[PDB]
RNA sequence: AUCGCGCCUGUG
RNA sequence: CGAUCGGGUGUC
RNA sequence: AAUAGCCACUGCACUCCAG
RNA sequence: GUUCUGGGCUGUAGUGCGCUAUGC
RNA sequence: CCUGUGCAACAUAGCGAGACCCCGUCUCUUU
RNA sequence: AGGCUGGAGGAUCGCUUGAGUCCAGGA
RNA sequence: GACACUAAGUUCGGCAUCAAUAUGGUGACCUCCCGGGAGCGGGGGACCACCAGGUUGCCUAAGGAGGGGUGAACCGGCCCAGGUCGGAAACGGAGCAGGUCAAAACUCCCGUGCUGAUCAGUAGUGUC
RNA sequence: GGCCGGGCGCGGUGGCGCGCGCCUGUAGUCCCAGCUACUCGGGAGGCUC
């Protein structure tokens, strides 16, 4: 599934929340064309992706960065 | 002129220097001037007792130890009173022999 | 070192051909461990961590790689 | 002093006959 | 010694003991007896009166009338009076380094005899006496002392006929020096009666010789006369002491008991025999008690 | 403490002042008839005889605190003293008794 | 006792 | 178990 | 036949490394 | 089961006339 | 010095043959 | 739908990164 | 040079030191006489102890007849005041105290014989 | 008419669809429980001959 800038972030937050007890949360980044990058997230059951362009990278990265840092507090 | 007879003369308990005049063998225990006179007067000898005189060599002063006896040998003319008594020695000896016979001693 | 070196190699692949390589990032909360990987299906360069102090740099290396893809 | 001393001296001489 | 007065003063006193308590009247009778005995013993009437009066007062003072035995009180009082009368405390010439004494008195006094007695007495006391026959007129007098000294073993220096006092002094001083004499006895001329010329010569001698003592020898059997002479000798020559001789023949004792008051001179010695040893110091206490049998 | 030598010495002083004797009779306070008669010559001859007896004694006996005691324990000594002084045994015991009475009163003095 | 006491020598 | 051994000095 | 230095070989203690 | 070879003065002993020098 | 059997509860490394799959080109008219 | 080329999103087989892992044995 | 052995030196200690003789003494004791009125005067024998200086035994490893002391209440000897005894006396005797000592006894210090220890380290000899 | 993911292990059912865990892709998947002897359930999108 391909979502819009926002949507993707909320679905993503869930993936972490729907895996806090078990399972792995994947995310792959990639340069995309056929300027933009392809962003994908999967918990193994549900898939989600979005397309980030230079026009929104600052605004998106602001929230995306907080999201990754907050949801990933569980290591040593 | 009578002669002198001190008991020391007849004392067998006295040495020579102490006044003994006769051999110890004939001397006597402790002759008393009295006894001396008593035996001399009883032989026919003229004699008198000088009760208080004391012999110069007699340190003691008691009685049994003092007195003197005087006997007449010769007579004013010269004859001896008793032929058997020439010398003094004669009397001393005669006395030394007769005293140990006096009843008062044989007692 | 390991991380500082690692990033170099990765940013080497991204530049060599920024159209054939990609970058995976596997977060396994339970077992508790993070894992970054940049491959070109002909060069598996991967980095795993469990310590907490390592999230920040891993996330930044991610945010950056994205910026070179959108620049 | 003169009494006893002299009287004892006196009493002694008389009593001792020699 | 004074048996006469003794036996006399005895009946008087012994006449009170067995009585038991006595009256003043009986005391006066006794005192009269006592007073008569003294007079009869040739005691100076004055001395005799004083004696009994003294005994009276002393007796009363001793509470005689109030005594179960007065005879004894009267004895003690009478003994005290006799003792005092005789001179009291015994005295004797005080000897110094060297002594020079004069012997004076009339003839037949016992003077010369006493002279040898003194030399002999002090010879036995550790002295070295020198006798000197001071009669410058009679050789027979010096001869009597020459013999005596020869008898007591005491040297004798006889003055010459009419020798001067200075000559006698020189001679006597030299002899004493050469013979070591410490006691020098000077027997002066003895005469029957006081001879004024002699007294003059004795005064001069006394001046030239300077005697330490001047003993006057008085014959006790001469009674009170010996006291009138003692005064004469004291006034004409000067007396320092007395010597009562012939006391053994003295049955009364008047002179002895009167010398104190009459002459005022002390009796140093008493003559008790004609022998050179017949001398002894005068003992008032002795005679007092002797006279009473004390 | 009155020894026998002490008694000996007192006897010497008493004999010495005997002559002297004239002056003593010339001093009051001695009552009536002081020294009359006449037993002063015989009395002194007595002291002299006692002195001759003590002349036969020795230093131990003379300086002993109790000279009478020294003769009670050794009666042989009494015999010697008597021999030397020409006196009898009784005479020495008499002197000893007199010394005893003399010493008693001296401490009572 | 270094009781073969110690030291030096020479055998180019 | 290192050669010769002799010589000189200090000569106990 | 004196002293010092050089090294090489063998044995012992008996060592370490390599083949 | 006491020493296959090489190197390391670690120490000691033996052998090599072995060579050089002896306060120029 | 020689020999020896294994290389986890991915956690060789490289090369070759090439076990979903993904991109590009050509054909769907050819005796 | 077919054919060809490339890859590299958990390797089946074979070979070897200047003798990989020095654990065991050669008394 | 360092040690040994003999001779030997210093010092403080220890143990031990005859016998029998002549002559002369002193003392004690005994025994005979003469004289005498006593105290005694006179004369002859015997024994014992001690002393002075003198021998020798055939004596011990040494052993000299050395020099003091004390002498005792008495109990060694002398001289013995006093007193005592004999004596008319002259005197004489016994004799304490006191003094004293060739000659009772007892004791030291000498010397002389062995002998521990000490100190010296010389004299010689010997060894290594 | 073909395709819209692949791999290993465990589980489920006679079997299919299917459930859980881990691994790993593309420009390119969602929904539902069903099928009833069956190598065979149903609906909606997109791509391509």
């Amino acid at each position: 599934v391909l979502l819009e800038s926002e949507q993707f972030l909320t679905e993503l937050t869930r993936l972490f929340q729907k895996c806090r007890t078990s399972g792995s949360v994947y995310i792959t980044l990639k340069k995309y064309d056929g300027n933009k990058c392809l962003l994908r997230a999967t918990d193994g059951k549900k898939k989600i992706s979005t397309v980030v362009s230079s026009k929104e990278v600052n605004k998106f990265q602001m929230a995306y960065s907080n999201l990754l840092r907050a949801n990933m507090d569980g290591l040593k | 002129r009578f002669i002198c007879i001190y008991p020391a003369y007849l004392n067998n308990k006295k040495t020579i220097a102490e006044g003994r005049r006769i051999p110890i063998s004939k001397a006597v225990e402790n002759p008393t001037a009295t006894e001396i006179q008593d035996v001399c007067s009883a032989v026919g000898l003229n004699v008198f007792l000088e009760k208080n005189k004391m012999y110069s060599r007699e340190w003691n002063r008691d009685v049994q130890y003092r007195g003197r006896v005087r006997v007449q040998l010769k007579q004013e003319d010269g004859s001896l009173c008793l032929v058997q008594f020439p010398s003094r020695k004669s009397v001393m000896l005669y006395a030394a022999e007769m005293i140990p016979k006096l009843k008062t001693r044989t007692q | 070192q390991t991380w500082e070196e690692f990033s170099r190699a990765a940013e080497k692949l991204y530049l060599a051909d920024p159209m054939k390589a990609r970058v995976v990032l596997k977060y396994r909360h339970s077992d508790g461990n993070l894992c970054v990987k940049v491959t070109d299906d002909l060069v598996c360069l991967v980095y795993k961590t469990d310590q907490a102090q390592d999230v920040k740099k891993i996330e930044k290396f991610h945010s950056q790689l994205m910026r070179l893809m959108v620049a | 002093l003169g009494f006893p001393i002299n009287f004892l001296t006196l009493y002694v001489t008389v009593q001792h006959k020699k | 010694m004074f048996q006469q007065l003794s036996a006399r003063l005895q009946e008087a006193i012994g006449r009170l003991r067995g009585r038991g308590r006595i009256t003043e009247e009986d005391l006066k009778a006794t005192l009269r007896e006592i007073r008569r005995a003294l007079m009869d013993a040739d005691v100076n009437l004055e001395v005799a009166r004083d004696f009994v009066e003294r005994v009276r007062e002393e007796a009363l003072g001793k509470q005689v009338l109030e005594s179960l035995t007065p005879a004894e009180v009267i004895l003690a009082t009478v003994y005290e009076a006799l003792k005092e009368a005789l001179g009291g405390e015994a005295r004797l010439p005080v000897l110094k380094d060297r002594n020079l004494w004069f012997l004076v008195g009339l003839q037949g006094s016992g003077k010369t005899t006493t002279a040898a007695k003194l030399a002999l007495y002090y010879k036995g006391k550790g002295r070295r006496p020198l006798l000197v026959a001071a009669d410058t007129q009679r050789p027979a007098a010096r001869e009597q002392l020459r013999l005596l000294g020869e008898k007591v073993g005491v040297p004798v220096l006889e003055v010459m006929d009419g020798e001067s006092p200075e000559s006698i002094r020189r001679r006597v001083e030299e002899k004493a020096r050469l013979e070591a004499r410490d006691l020098i006895l000077v027997d002066t001329a003895g005469r029957l009666q006081i001879d004024e010329p002699l007294m003059g010569e004795l005064a001069r001698l006394k001046e030239v010789l300077g005697p330490d003592e001047v003993l006057l020898v008085l014959d006790a059997m001469t009674g009170q006369e010996a006291l009138s002479v003692a005064r004469a000798f004291d006034e004409k020559v000067g007396v320092t002491g007395l010597v009562l001789t012939k006391l053994d023949g003295d049955a009364r004792g008047g002179a002895a008991l009167s010398a104190r008051h009459v002459t005022g001179k002390p009796i140093y010695f008493a003559g008790v025999s004609e022998k050179p040893e017949g001398l002894e110091p005068f003992y008032p206490e002795r005679l007092a008690g002797r006279i009473l049998g004390m | 403490q009155f020894t026998l030598r002490d008694m000996y010495e007192q006897f010497q002083n008493i004999m010495k002042m005997g002559p002297f004797s004239q002056i003593l009779g010339m001093i009051p306070g001695f009552g009536t008839d002081f020294m009359s008669k006449g037993n002063e010559q015989e009395s002194m001859a007595r002291l002299k005889k006692l002195m001759t007896i003590m002349d036969s004694m020795n230093d131990q006996e003379l300086d002993s605190t109790d000279g009478a005691k020294v003769f009670s324990k050794q009666p042989g000594r009494i015999q010697r003293v008597a021999r030397g002084s020409g006196v009898s045994t009784r005479d020495v015991q008499e002197l000893l008794t007199q010394y005893t009475k003399f010493a008693q009163m001296v401490k009572k003095m």
